């Protein structure tokens, strides 16, 4: 059994932590208060909840997170939750004021306050660790703390756990769901200074949770918390297989060997089916095939793109539920017929398949319906650099007057890094093109 | 179209579909050197404000 | 970041200061007396940013208040609510600044100003995490324009990484008190332009003509033009009150609002001075700019409209961006994304729901140009220069200040260009 | 009001268009780079289809199809040709085709021996016109040259049909029922190869090189109505039977063929596009298929009717504004 650590980011971070913690202890029969009445090894035990459940003498399991942001009022809404109980204190770390939505502020100034004391808070998670897997780090790509301070951080930890494996779930900026102006800036800037600390990173672009949770939930103003518990699902469904026994992405290691043949190429596209409205009275429960070929519609991919005009380098199906294995290929072969399923010339045009019986487990009372069977498609295609694509336009554009940056240059930051961050986004967005190649 | 690699356990299974075949981390030092230089350059800028507030 | 520290100077100052505080100590459920008796909670989760918490469940407003002659303090004090605020925090001199700029920013303002600075650091040094400053005063007067601008940089001086933020009357011949007006507002902007990070240009002649060709107003006095102001700063200040969408504070306004460290003067606008599209329609309208300036003569780099109360977002988001379409050369196409939409919960009193735009446009140009044009006009002539002269100002002092906003002006030129 | 921008200035299609829409008081231009628009007449080359439909609250149509260019490019439609299953190479309306690179070099060699042996017409014709395959080689793809063309009289002069076909968003086929003919002026002789004048179509070379252009239409162009009356009184048949029948078949099999790769019918943004088909016709009035253009140019005679119709049945279907159809629904 080999731990993993959990570090959680800033507002989005903090509470997309929450929803996931919430949902990992409905999914492994966690109370509250901690109390796990179906392990009966008291005390400790090296089952595959324990990678991310710590345990105490009195029965109680600890989840092996840290909630890290540069301001008190969002992680005090953790301190007194519905699971307050769940969290010793020195997992929850606060500062007093924020990074204003400016990288600067929360790479270097507020930065180099509190990098001491969240390592040394991460040091003690990692002395309980008989084995330690390595990291799964939760942030926003616009926020000054969910960028400044998480590729600090990931730079640190790259110093003091060089073996470790570190991945990430990123939140992509969407104007549609509350934005700050300058979140162009922000995340080209924490990509740039994270791209080589991490291994694999799976962005979430809002814009596509907001349509989603408008589309297939009727709610026609998304909350964070509807956003939230959305997100949660597809976290789980990553992260299933390291909490319950299985053989296919055991360990953080695997995912990046089943996900990424190229290191700079590390961000696989996620889709996620089905999600069906709680309030929809009379609901049909979708098939196995309907399912999976769900995953090649662009409406469900936690990243508006089109795989059709690029190439895939790894494909993973995660199914839950009821689900057998002769059903998944004959869904397969129906869909390598009627999609557009393009494999670059130097890789196996396969999928890997891992199946867990346990069907999604929903949140009482929460906008998501309780299905018979789920799948989440990990893919790592090129069509995923069109986000980077828009993402560098809207720098370009504002950069062009060196709008803002006078905010950023003065925190101690130069105008250099800025550019410097851009090449390597358009070093990136080179790499992309390489792979996946009147009248 | 292949089955590779089918692991059985109680809680689920795994597996391979085959269908086509193919065709230096910055050190600690030098880290807090960049965090240093840019605490320096908001001294200095400050320290320009408060000369230019003093005149 | 959490408290604010407020300041209030000059008779105009005060008097909208008063106002201001009359208006969003009702919103909170604060009484006179500084009791609380409101029925939801949400007017008290972020009410320490604003006041302090005495013993005894009273709220009491975290403002200081400060003029050179006691008469405009005093009606404050006799005022509504006027026994709310912190005793200790009335400061006041008794000579007066004569309508003179040199008075209260270099003889009769700097013997007051230490006394001031007293009371600031008392306040900072109680708070949890200091935001920053906000400052009430007019530029055509002599104490808040003087000596407001004189606090401002010794504040500055003294809280360097906070935030500094003001609401500025600029004077205007429809509404004035004396000719020296230009002079005062022309030299208080010079001071604006480097020691402050927001400023939100509340222009009397717009206050005026909004009072007479929308209000119908025969003789509108000063209480009428500061009810338009009250509601202006209360709509403003709601995303720093009120548990909302945005959630911001001081740091985080001047961060996405301010795209160049010396443009950063805003104009206000509020509605109704109803319907959604009309709600909508009326913002973006000049005849709602506090600050008189044609929005179609310039362009805006950065745009905030807040909502208050209950309203199909849906529908909103929709005249949103109708609005947009038919104003679509206004805008800069090099900052994505420019136009925020808000919204809050609670509504101001009396009012079912409504509006507040605060733009950051170039258009503002004309408002520093119209207030250059009145300054050289006496100023080639050297006319009304002895009252400043005989307090140790010099001619070149002036030829400065006015260079000083002709670049500002050129500045906002630059950027309306590209 | 609805908002579009123009990118391509070259496209005189779209240039009406663009008029059209203005003319209505219902549509506004914006700047180009403008991204809040409702409408992208984008540019020919590397359009950012990766910056569409990201913009709250609008929605966007584009006159391009992302993956069009499989069917629009020489070398692309061959291979699409001859490796899709549902043209697969039992497809008897595309002349015998190769792909060059300066692949099928050795497959065109091998069946050029087949047909030299054999005596028949080995001549072919190599672009991006010889009947030996060294001066081929040593000049892309090579196609198979229709030695026996149908020709029109008087003049015994060689043609070819261009047919104007428009895509909607819902993938809805329509074909203009207003097609053209453009003819090469000198009458064809099979024996000189070196001289393309007789043999070349093409208004550009014609218009210039035809050293008897617009002897016997206007601008060497024949609409529908004259050819289907030539048909009749030479051949005793119709321009519907014995060739618009083909057309619609070919339009209709690589329209079909492609749908499902670049079908924007759940995509976050949509897309419709005018295509350009151009066929040519065998002395035993059998059609074959020469090329798909993506950005085609239409007749000076019929611009006015087919820009109009784009704005109905491509634009308005989508922004609707504040009756025969001049299209033929194929899909
Ligand atoms: N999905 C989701 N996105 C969020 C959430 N909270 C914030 N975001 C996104 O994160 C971006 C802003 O980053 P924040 O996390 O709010 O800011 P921060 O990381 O705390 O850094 P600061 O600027 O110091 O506040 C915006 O684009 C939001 O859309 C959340 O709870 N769920
Ligand atoms: N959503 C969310 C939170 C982050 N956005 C910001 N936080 O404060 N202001 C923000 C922000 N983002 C923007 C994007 C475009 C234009 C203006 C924008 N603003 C500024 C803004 O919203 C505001 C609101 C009230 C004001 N009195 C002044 C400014
Ligand atoms: N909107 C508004 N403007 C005022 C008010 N009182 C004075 N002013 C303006 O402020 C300028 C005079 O400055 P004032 O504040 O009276 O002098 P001070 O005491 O030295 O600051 C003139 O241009 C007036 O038009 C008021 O109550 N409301
Ligand atoms: N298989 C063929 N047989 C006879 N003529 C042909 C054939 N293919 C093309 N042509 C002639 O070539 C001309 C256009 O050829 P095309 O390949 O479209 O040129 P380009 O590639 O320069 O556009 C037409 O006028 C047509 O008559
Ligand atoms: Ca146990
Ligand atoms: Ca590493
Ligand atoms: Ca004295
Ligand atoms: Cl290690
Ligand atoms: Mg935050
Ligand atoms: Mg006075
Ligand atoms: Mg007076």
């Amino acid at each position: 059994m080999r731990e993993c650590i959990s570090i959680h980011v800033g507002q989005a971070g903090v509470q997309i932590g929450n929803a996931c913690w919430e949902l990992y202890c409905l999914e492994h029969g966690i109370q509250p208060d901690g109390q796990m009445p179906s392990d009966k090894t008291i005390g400790g035990g090296d089952d595959s909840f324990n990678t991310f459940f710590s345990e105490t003498g009195a029965g109680k399991h600890v989840p092996r997170a840290v909630f890290v942001d540069l301001e008190p009022t969002v992680i005090d809404e953790v301190r007194t939750g519905t699971y307050r109980q769940l969290f010793h204190p020195e997992q929850l770390i606060t500062g007093k004021e924020d990074a204003a939505n400016n990288y600067a502020r929360g790479h270097y100034t507020i930065g180099k306050e509190i990098i001491d004391l969240v390592l040394d808070r991460i040091r003690k998670l990692a002395d309980q660790c008989t084995g330690l897997q390595g990291f799964l780090v939760f942030h926003s790509f616009g926020g000054g703390t969910g960028s400044g301070f998480t590729s600090l951080l990931m730079e640190r930890l790259s110093v003091d756990y060089g073996k470790k494996s570190k991945l990430e779930f990123s939140i992509y900026p969407a104007p549609q769901v509350s934005t700050a102006v300058v979140e162009p800036y922000n995340s080209i800037l924490t990509t740039h200074t994270t791209l080589e600390h991490s291994d694999c990173a799976f962005m979430v672009d809002n814009e596509a949770i907001y349509d989603i949770c408008r589309r297939n939930l009727d709610i026609e103003r998304p909350t964070y918390t509807n956003l939230n518990r959305l997100i949660s699902q597809i976290v789980s469904s990553i992260t299933a297989s390291l909490r319950f026994d299985g053989a296919l992405n055991v360990d953080l290691t695997e995912f990046q060997t089943n996900l990424v043949p190229y290191p700079r190429i590390h961000f696989p596209l996620a889709t996620y089916a089905p999600v069906i409205s709680a309030e929809k009275a009379y609901h049909e429960q979708l098939s196995v095939a309907e399912i999976t070929n769900a995953c090649f519609e662009p409406a469900n991919q936690m990243v508006k793109c089109d795989p059709r005009h690029g190439k895939y380098m790894a494909c993973c199906l995660l199914y839950r539920g009821d689900v057998v294995p002769k059903d998944v290929n004959a869904a397969i072969a129906t869909i390598k017929t009627k999609r557009s399923i393009q494999f670059v010339d130097w890789c196996p045009t396969g999928f890997k398949v891992g199946i867990n019986y346990q069907p999604p487990t929903v949140v009482p009372g929460g906008d998501l319906a309780k299905v018979q069977r789920a799948v989440c498609m990990l893919s790592n295609t090129t069509a995923i650099a069109e986000a980077w694509a828009r993402l560098d336009h809207k720098f370009d554009l504002m950069y062009a007057k060196r709008a803002f940056v006078h905010w950023y240059v003065g925190e101690g930051m130069e105008e250099g890094e800025f550019s410097e961050a851009r090449e390597d986004m358009a070093a990136l967005e080179k790499d992309y093109e390489e792979v996946g190649v009147e009248e | 179209m292949e089955v590779i690699e089918l692991n059985k356990c109680t809680s689920g299974q795994s597996f391979e579909v085959i269908l086509k075949p193919p065709s230096r981390d910055p050190s600690l030092e030098e880290i807090q050197k960049k965090l240093e230089a840019a605490e320096e350059r908001r001294k200095y800028q400050e320290a320009e404000l408060l000369k230019h507030l003093a005149e | 970041m959490r408290e604010i520290v407020h300041i209030q100077a000059g008779q105009c100052g005060n008097q909208i200061g008063a106002k201001f505080w009359e208006v969003i100590s009702d919103e909170h459920g604060i009484d006179p007396t500084g009791s609380y008796h409101g029925d939801s909670d949400l007017q008290l989760e972020r009410i320490n940013v604003y006041y302090n918490e005495a013993t005894g469940n009273k709220y009491v407003p975290r403002a200081i208040l400060v003029d050179l002659e006691p008469g405009t303090m005093d009606s404050v004090r006799s005022g509504p609510f006027g026994q709310i605020f912190r005793p200790d925090n009335f400061v006041f001199g008794q000579s007066g600044a004569g309508n003179n700029w040199a008075k209260g920013h270099y003889t009769e303002g700097a013997e007051l100003v230490d006394s001031v600075l007293d009371v600031v650091r008392k306040e900072s040094e109680s708070c949890d995490c200091l935001q920053g400053f906000q400052l009430t005063h007019s530029l055509g007067g002599g104490t808040g324009s003087g000596m407001g601008t004189l606090l401002i940089s010794k504040i500055r001086e003294e809280y360097p990484d906070r935030i500094m933020n003001t609401f500025s009357v600029m004077p205007s011949p429809k509404v004035s008190d004396t000719v020296v007006e230009p002079y005062n507002a022309t030299l208080s902007v010079h001071q604006l332009v480097e020691n402050t990070d927001e400023t939100y240009c509340i222009d009397n002649e717009a206050l005026y003509d909004i009072c007479f060709r929308t209000l119908k107003l025969t003789t509108p006095t000063y209480g009428d033009l500061n009810h338009l102001v009250s509601a202006t700063m209360s709509g403003v200040t709601t995303c720093l009150r009120f548990p909302g969408q945005l959630n911001a504070d001081l740091r985080k306004l001047a961060v996405n609002m301010v795209p160049f460290p010396r443009l950063h003067f805003f104009m206000p606008g509020f509605a109704p001075l109803l319907t959604v599209p009309e709600l909508t329609q009326q913002m973006f309208d000049s005849k709602n700019m506090m600050a008189a300036c044609d929005p179609r003569h310039g362009r805006y780099l950065t745009v905030a409209a807040i909502f208050r109360g209950r309203m199909s977002m849906k529908e909103v988001d929709e005249q949103m961006l109708n609005v947009q379409n038919k104003n679509s050369s206004y805008f800069v196409e090099w900052i994505p994304n420019n136009v925020k939409t808000a919204v809050c919960d609670i509504p101001p009193r009396g009012l079912k729901m409504s509006a507040t735009f605060i733009g950051n446009s170039t258009a503002i140009q004309e408002l520093f140009k119209r207030i250059s044009e009145q300054f050289t006009a006496m100023f080639r002539r050297k006319a009304f220069l002895h009252w400043y002269t005989g307090e140790g100002m010099d001619e070149m002092e002036f030829t400065e200040a006015e260079s000083n906003m002709n670049d500002l002006v050129s500045e906002y030129q630059q950027y309306q260009d590209a | 009001m609805y908002t579009f921008v123009v990118r391509d200035e070259n496209s005189s299609v779209y240039a009406e268009v663009s008029r059209l829409l203005l003319a209505t008081g219902q549509w506004k231009r914006l700047r180009k780079d403008n991204p809040r628009f409702n409408l992208m007449l984008g540019e020919r080359n590397r359009l950012p289809f990766g910056r569409l439909g990201h913009e709250p609250g609008l929605v966007q149509l584009v006159n391009y199809y992302r993956g069009a260019d499989k069917l629009c490019r020489k070398a692309s439609l061959v291979k699409l040709i001859k490796t899709s299953p549902e043209l697969s190479e039992s497809c008897t309306w595309f002349p015998e085709s190769y792909v060059i690179y300066p692949d099928e070099r050795e497959v065109f060699l091998a069946a050029y021996n087949r047909r030299r042996e054999g005596r028949e017409g080995n001549v072919w014709i190599a672009k991006s016109i010889s009947s030996e395959a060294s001066e081929l080689l040593d000049f892309h793809v090579i196609q198979k040259y229709l030695e026996k063309p149908l020709l029109l009289e008087p003049g015994h002069r060689k043609f070819d049909i261009r047919s104007w076909v428009l895509v909607d968003h819902l993938y809805n086929i329509y074909l203009y029922r207003e097609g053209v003919l453009r003819t090469s002026s000198e009458p064809y002789n099979s024996a000189n190869f070196q001289d393309k004048t007789c043999h070349l179509t093409n208004h550009c070379i014609q218009k210039e090189y035809s050293k008897n252009y617009g002897r016997y239409e206007e601008g060497n162009e024949m609409f529908f109505e004259e050819f289907n009356q030539y048909l009749m009184d030479a051949l005793n048949t119709t321009l519907e039977n014995s060739i618009l029948l083909q057309i619609k078949h070919i339009i209709r099999s690589c329209l079909m063929c492609i749908e499902p790769a670049i079908s924007t019918k759940h995509l976050h943004y949509q897309s419709f596009q005018l295509f350009g088909f151009d066929f040519m016709v065998d002395e035993e009035l059998k059609v074959w298929l020469i090329e798909v253009n993506g950005a085609p140019a239409c007749a000076q005679k019929l611009y006015a009717e087919l820009c109009q119709g784009i704005v109905d049945v491509a634009i308005s279907s989508v922004f609707p504004l504040a009756p025969t159809s001049i299209f033929i629904k194929l899909h």
